[PDB]
């Protein structure tokens, strides 16, 4: 039942106790400890400073605009062409290749995936994009 | 209550008997519980009559004339409870009119050392009940420590001043059967720092309730975590004070260091992030230059060069979303950043002026047990807590002489005889005394019994001002050296004209230095006249008694003037300055529980001493050597009511010795 | 003592 706002426990009382200038030797420790974060603080935040300065600018110089293409569901040679590549630079990544196709929803590439299968030889594109 | 309250007001439980009751009532108290409540009644009711009209003796007729049936049933079981009543002094003590005159036969001789209050006390008991009795008094007056300074209208207590509250107090009696004029002592006290400058109420506040979270904290340390023994050595409540203080210097620091700790691990997630989006900038921007080429390759082209046109714009659009979260994340962290640095934890536990505001609440505390802090025991030094008076604390604007000088009449003093040696044997005592003026003057006083009421301070005093013979015993000497006798001095300062608030009674003066916490730390106003009373407490008391009356109302001047102003200031008519350490006839101001003692010490002075047999072989004599003040009484130790209580309970142990119970 | 002290 100690008092509300003083901290007292067994072990901070013997560390206190146990010697003769424990007291004010406890309180360097900490003293310095402090000096030590303190110090911490303003290398990593003139760190922090100078990566801050290395953004200057975000990526609004690069930033391209949005294409609002239309999903269709009649697949066009260009279209088959582009997927066969997509599958070749990416893996099962269906997301990606509907990005590329810009007018193929994920569940078509799903679908695209095992209709031409035997005729695009999906199976050997997949064995080159695995081999890199 | 009427009947629970006089048991209140008696010091005793209304509804039970007490270890003193059951030892003079062993039939009653080991029998069945009705006749306890006979027993419990006829008690209360005596006492209820005794407090109703104290001006007067309550005989035992009295006492049974106005007893109702079934409690005036019993005549014998009344007579033994007014009787056991009126020797242990709980009715007829102090000054009270006689109804029958005491008879002119005497039976007895009692020798009491001091006519101080406990002295006083003991002295009028023993006569009551036939006794022959002579007090020696060293000094050319009674009261001892009830010391009243006197000059024209000027009034003004160097000794006790306070009565701590009427409830349960025996002074209250004593108030009726003599006129004192008590008035009530307003809590209001300001405190002014070295400058002048009244402590601000937020301040003044918040080291008060500190100062009392800290001494909380030291019984805590006591009870709770046993931390009552360092180095082979008793714990002081000033080494505790000390530790407390230094936990909650460590805490604010261990405080500080767990919120920057937490700082630089967030400057140090920030650091990973802003490393990531700089890398991820530079692969923006390497991928942007590619798809820029890729797309100025102008149609018509065959399809590879379409693809890849397509997926570096897919593949950009991807880095561009990561960046945009990145940043997003970047912007949570550096809010929670901004309120890191919004919320810091306390600078320090205690500034400068803090503690030395502190440090006026600690010489307050050594004013009261009248040390130093480090002198005190940490477990036992507030052992009498639990006896205290309820109400309002008083002061006698008559001067507290008129309570000693009043309980005096009638009784045979011999002033300026200073006892220097006490002889006592199987067959009585012999008391040797001298002449305070002439020291070649030599008194013989023989008598069967030897009431010492020496202040704590004269029966430390090394080489002995006072010769036993035989020697004290080792259990009595020992008590002795182990229980402390402070030390604390009043500045009287006479005016022509109230130049303070005239509705303050108090109002402190804190000091520059931990080591001056004490001097001249409080004033009192209490009187009709214009006089200004000032505190020497702690460590300053000893030091102070070494300087000249002049410079310490210099000091005193200059303090005054620092907050009421050069011009409001005059110099004073009358000064005098207690120096109590110094007195001869008390060797310092009251007992406290020293670091090494308890409460068990006070009983131990409290024992009567048994001498041996005068032939071998002879049976075992009475008790000759009784021992009554302030230091021989565990429950009201360092008081006026606890001198008095004392000579009554000695007066009470002689009576039933002498004259038989 | 305790008692005797002021402000209490
Ligand atoms: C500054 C101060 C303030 C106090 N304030 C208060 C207070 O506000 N309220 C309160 O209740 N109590 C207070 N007290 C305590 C109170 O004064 C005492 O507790 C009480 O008066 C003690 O009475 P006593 O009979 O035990 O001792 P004393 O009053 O000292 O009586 C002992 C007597 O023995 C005499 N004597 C000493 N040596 C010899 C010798 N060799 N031969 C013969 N006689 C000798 C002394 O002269 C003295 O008369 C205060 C004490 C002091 C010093």
């Amino acid at each position: 039942k100690p008092p509300k706002g003083m901290f007292l426990s067994q072990e901070d009382v013997e560390a206190v106790s146990a010697n003769a200038t424990a007291a004010t030797t406890v309180l360097r420790q900490l003293d310095m400890e402090l000096v030590s974060v303190k110090r911490q603080i303003q290398n990593i935040k003139q760190t922090n400073s100078a990566l801050k300065e290395k953004l200057d600018g975000g990526i609004e110089p690069y930033r391209l605009p949005e294409v609002i293409q239309k999903c269709n569901a009649r697949w066009t040679t260009e279209e088959q062409l582009l997927a066969v590549q997509a599958i070749r630079k990416y893996g099962r990544d269906f997301q990606a290749i509907s990005d590329v196709i810009g007018n193929k929803s994920v569940v078509q590439v799903k679908n695209f995936f095992v209709n031409y299968r035997r005729r695009f030889n999906i199976d050997e594109v997949l064995q080159e994009w695995e081999a890199e | 209550s009427g009947v629970e309250g006089a048991a209140f007001q008696s010091r005793l439980p209304h509804d039970r008997m007490t270890s003193q009751e059951a030892a003079c009532f062993p039939d009653i108290i080991s029998g069945p519980q009705q006749t306890q409540k006979v027993f419990l009644f006829i008690r209360n009711r005596t006492l209820q009559l005794w407090l109703d009209n104290p001006k007067i003796q309550l005989t035992f007729e009295a006492t049974l004339q106005q007893l109702e049936a079934p409690y005036n049933s019993d005549t014998v079981l009344v007579h033994r409870v007014h009787s056991y009543l009126e020797r242990h002094g709980l009715i007829n003590f102090g000054i009270y009119k006689r109804i029958k005159p005491l008879p002119t036969k005497k039976t007895g001789k009692v020798i009491i050392i001091g006519s101080g209050v406990s002295g006083l006390a003991a002295a009028r008991q023993l006569q009551s009940f036939g006794m022959d009795v002579t007090l020696l008094e060293a000094r050319d007056r009674v009261g001892g420590r009830v010391a009243t300074f006197r000059k024209g209208n000027y009034v003004a207590d160097l000794g006790a001043m306070v009565v701590t509250g009427l409830g349960g107090n025996p002074m209250a009696v004593v108030s009726k059967q003599v006129n004192m004029e008590l008035a009530k002592i307003k809590q209001k006290c300001p405190l002014y720092e070295a400058n002048g400058q009244a402590v601000p109420k937020e301040k003044d506040e918040m080291v008060e309730q500190e100062f009392n979270r800290l001494l909380e904290a030291t019984s805590y340390l006591s009870h709770q975590l046993d931390f009552n023994v360092l180095n082979n050595k008793p714990v002081s409540l000033g080494q505790a004070l000390e530790v407390v203080i230094q936990l909650q210097e460590k805490h604010v620091k261990d405080e500080q260091i767990e919120h920057w700790k937490k700082i630089v691990k967030t400057q140090e997630e920030l650091k990973e992030l802003l490393n990531k989006m700089v890398n991820l900038k530079e692969k923006i921007k390497e991928l942007h230059q590619q798809y820029k080429e890729a797309s100025e390759v102008k149609p018509p082209r065959d399809i590879t060069a379409e693809f890849l046109v397509k997926s570096k714009h897919r593949d950009l659009t991807a880095l561009c979303k990561e960046y945009d979260e990145l940043a997003e994340t970047q912007g949570k962290l550096e809010e929670k950043l901004q309120e890191l640095e919004a919320n810091p934890p306390s600078d320090v536990y205690l500034s400068s002026r803090d503690r030395q505001i502190l440090d006026w609440h600690f010489a307050n505390l050594e004013f009261a047990n009248a040390t130093p802090l480090s002198t005190l025991s940490l477990k036992h030094w507030d052992q009498d807590d639990d006896f205290e008076f309820t109400g309002s604390h008083l002061t006698v604007r008559n001067g507290y002489s008129c309570v000693p000088v009043a309980l005096a009449e009638g009784l045979d003093i011999k002033l300026n005889t200073a006892v220097r040696q006490v002889r006592y044997t199987a067959s009585g005592c012999e008391v040797i005394a001298v002449n305070t003026r002439s020291t070649s003057q030599t008194f013989i006083y023989k008598c069967d019994a030897v009431l010492c009421t020496l202040p704590l301070g004269v029966l430390k005093q090394q080489p002995p001002a006072v010769q036993f013979v035989p020697p004290l015993p080792e259990w009595k000497t020992s008590a002795v050296q182990r229980m402390g006798f402070g030390n604390l001095n009043k500045v009287v300062l006479c005016f022509d004209r109230v130049f303070w608030d005239p509705s303050v009674n108090l109002f402190g003066h804190v000091g520059s230095t931990t080591a001056s916490r004490g001097e001249l730390f409080l004033f009192w106003n209490l009187y009709k006249a214009p006089i200004l009373l000032a505190l020497v407490a702690g460590e300053a008391a000893g030091i102070m008694e070494n300087i000249s009356d002049d410079v310490i109302v210099g000091r005193c001047l200059a303090i005054l003037k620092g907050i009421f102003g050069s011009s409001a200031v005059p110099q004073p008519k009358e000064t005098v300055v207690s120096r109590w350490r110094a007195d001869p006839w008390a060797r310092g101001s009251y007992s406290y529980v020293a670091a090494g003692s308890s409460g068990n010490d006070y009983d131990l002075m409290a024992q009567p001493i048994t001498p041996g047999p005068s032939i071998p072989g002879a049976p075992q004599p009475i008790p000759r050597l009784f021992f009554a003040g302030e230091h021989t009484i565990r429950n009201y130790p360092a008081t006026v009511h606890g001198a008095l209580l004392s000579g009554l309970r000695e007066a009470g142990r002689i009576a039933d010795q002498f004259l038989g119970a | 003592p305790r008692s005797f002290l002021v402000r209490r």
